[PDB]
């Protein structure tokens, strides 16, 4: 007679991470509009015919 | 030196109420003409994010107790759904407190 059993195997799945996006707001915007254009407002026309 | 993120110079708020605290009879504390609660967000709590990263990975790779949650109506997949979602909180706390600096190479140097 061969005496019974004496054999198991481990309940084991290794852990890892997939498709974890680096979605931080650290560079979250790029858009700009200038603070108006350059103009002259200080001078008269002096249009005395 | 009590360090606030370079991108939040305004990061404070106040209320002031006219009603003082009070302490149940037989309680532990003094009587005080003034008192304060504070609610402050800081990256320092990320060490607990990372502590749940160590305690999940240690015991879940061993799938210990997983069958108790599963047997009551979850699946193993949603116990990973959660892990990974928490990872996106954890890696975010690993990046949010950085400075609003842009551009490449070092900050200063030499030339001929």
């Amino acid at each position: 007679h061969v005496p019974g059993g004496g054999s198991v195997q481990i309940v084991y799945k290794p852990v890892d991470l997939s498709k974890v996006t680096s979605k931080c707001g650290s560079l979250g915007n790029i858009h700009h509009k200038p603070g108006g254009g350059q103009v002259e407002v200080k001078s008269e026309k002096l249009d005395f015919k | 030196s009590i360090q606030f993120v370079d991108w939040c110079p305004t990061g404070f708020k106040v209320g002031i109420n006219y009603q003082p605290p009070t302490v149940v009879p037989g309680g532990d504390l003094a009587k005080v003409q003034r008192a304060v609660c504070m609610l402050s967000n800081t990256t320092a709590i990320a060490e607990a994010w990372a502590r749940l990263d160590h305690k999940f990975d240690l015991m879940y790779a061993k799938r210990a107790f997983v069958h108790w949650y599963v047997g009551e109506g979850m699946e193993e997949g949603e116990f990973s759904e959660a892990r990974e979602d928490m990872a996106a909180l954890e890696k975010d706390y690993e990046e949010v407190g950085v400075d609003s600096v842009e551009g490449e190479g070092e900050e200063e140097g030499e030339e001929y």
